[PDB]
Order: structure tokens, then C-alpha cells, then sequence
């Protein structure tokens, strides 16, 4: 998820903005 | 590589980015 996607590597606000609601 | 003290940073940034829109936090 995105704790796999995000904590190995760095998200940008971009990716992170995928989470959203 | 500790989720949990990731986790805390990454539920920040979600409430930045998000604002308004919100968002579901599934440690998942
Ligand atoms: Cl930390
Ligand atoms: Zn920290």
C-alpha cells in the first residue's frame, strides 16, 4: 500500500494526493 | 524503514495534501 509504496521511497505530493478522498 | 515512525509522517502529509477532501488511514 502506500506504506510500502511511500516509507521504502519518498512520494511526492502528486503520488500521495492518490489517497485522497 | 519503521512504519509506525513513518506512519506518523505520512498521516501528516495526507492531511496536507488532502485538506478538505479528507482521507481513510488503513495500516493495510
Ligand atoms: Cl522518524
Ligand atoms: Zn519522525
Amino acid at each position: 500500500g502506500i506504506v510500502e509504496q511511500c516509507c521504502t521511497s519518498i512520494c511526492s505530493l502528486y503520488q500521495l494526493e492518490n489517497y485522497c478522498n | 524503514v519503521n512504519q509506525h515512525l513513518c506512519g506518523s509522517h505520512l498521516v501528516e502529509a495526507l492531511y496536507l495534501v488532502c485538506g478538505e477532501r479528507g482521507f481513510f488511514y488503513t495500516p493495510k
